[PDB]
């Protein structure tokens, strides 16, 4: 999965 | 509500307390009742906010995957009918991961959005509210889920354009927005080109601002730019 | 009950699905269901009773540590006054963690102990009944601290006495009892002596039976031998 | 802390 913040 | 009867410094006190100990849903619940007395929150208050609720919401998408996937999986030609308990105990927690998010958009809607006019709080929470509806869209399936997707866009759009006109490209809340927009854009909105865009064009704007940085925020900066950084090459 | 509804096969089948979700809350609360069922649980069934309160009475233990080394921190001279805050959250959890395991507790009391009678269900409930005691017993500081204590001791004698008349020495079973009993001992009772010399009979007394077992039960019996050799090496 | 299962 992408990385979020 | 249960946190009613304690005073807002013992509430962020006690949501300190709960992050150091991993209790998130604690931590959670008592920023809720840090919320509901009625006051702005600092910045640091609204980080306390939105780590409880991204510790919480991100155990519960991380459960409700692995259930999905069991589910597809039994959906599958050769597989074994094994009754309704998979489906029933991914809606419990579908269920539960919705009850959250409409808590956390509640709270932003009663009244933190409407109460914050600095750049800073105001994209803080808008971005906080596209980041819900994300998480609802990521689980929807009904009549609702267009609109679903369009609420989180118009939350992050709104808050992509105060970022722009009022904050450095440095800035991390807008970094992050943007990071968080362009994976909408890639994983719910079937926009894969604009995530890269997003994602490409942030990060070489910020990388034309870093000189003007202190030691401390270029290490800020630096991290997010990263992770955009991180989802490119993924996506590419 | 909330589980009083559901199929025993289907709280079962439910609870698998929480352990592979990593949502142990549900996964104890489903189990919690299935024993009220009223009927003996297998040996799969008690696996999955014992993994789901290790894991929550696990994570509740580790945050009163956190908690507890705060609040012993605030008592020391030159410390800062923070008001009530630290207690009040440290008893909270306390409160919680004594909850979960006076379900556990009653569980066993209501019926699975009395209906326990192969060597192996009836050591591991005891051996479960131990534990849950040993849990109370970190936190207790009242006038029932010492029978706390004599509860755990108890219920650990009762499973030993069972397990070296009907049990050999590599059971998992009873070597789990031994090396925990062991701890018991060396955290609770103030009697490391005692620890050590359980440890390294219970080790050396396996070592000398792995030779009657399949390269299956080896396994199993190794994994544990090597965790009584790990507190050995910490103790000594 | 002590290995326990
Ligand atoms: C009030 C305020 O300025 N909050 C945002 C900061 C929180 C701490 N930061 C970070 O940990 C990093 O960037 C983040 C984290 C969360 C968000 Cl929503 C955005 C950016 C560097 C990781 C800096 C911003
Ligand atoms: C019904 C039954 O035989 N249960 C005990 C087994 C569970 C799986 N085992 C293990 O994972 C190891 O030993 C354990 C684990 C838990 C306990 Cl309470 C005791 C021993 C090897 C780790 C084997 C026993
Ligand atoms: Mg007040
Ligand atoms: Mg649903
Ligand atoms: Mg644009
Ligand atoms: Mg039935
Ligand atoms: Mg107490
Ligand atoms: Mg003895």
């Amino acid at each position: 999965f992408p990385a979020t913040v | 509500g249960a946190m009613g009867s304690m005073e807002r410094a013992s509430l962020i006190q006690k949501a300190k307390l709960a992050e150091q100990a991993e209790r998130y849903e604690d931590m959670a619940a008592f920023m809720k009742g840090a919320v509901e007395k009625g006051e702005e929150l600092s910045c640091e208050e609204r980080n306390l906010l939105s780590v409880a609720y991204k510790n919480v919401v991100g155990g519960q998408r991380a459960a409700w995957r692995v259930l999905s996937s069991i589910e597809q999986k039994s959906n599958e030609e050769g597989s074994e009918e094994k009754g309704p308990e998979v489906r029933e105990y991914r809606e419990k927690v579908e269920t539960e991961l919705q009850g959250v998010c409409d808590t956390v958009l509640g709270l932003l809607d009663s009244h933190l959005i409407k109460e914050a006019g600095d750049a800073e709080s105001r994209v803080f929470y808008l971005k906080m509210k596209g980041d819900y509806y994300r998480y609802l869209a990521e689980v929807a399936t009904g009549d609702d889920k267009k609109r679903i997707i369009d609420s989180a866009r118009s939350a992050y759009q709104e808050a992509m354009d105060i970022s722009k006109k009022e904050m450095p490209p440095t800035n991390p809340i807008r970094l992050g927005l943007a990071l968080n927009f362009s994976v909408f854009h890639y994983e719910i909105a079937n926009s894969p080109e604009e995530a890269i865009s997003l994602a490409k064009t942030t990060f070489d704007e910020a990388m034309a601002d870093l000189h003007t940085l202190s030691e401390d925020s270029y290490k800020d900066s630096t991290l997010i730019m990263q992770l955009l950084r991180d989802n490119l090459t993924l996506w590419t």
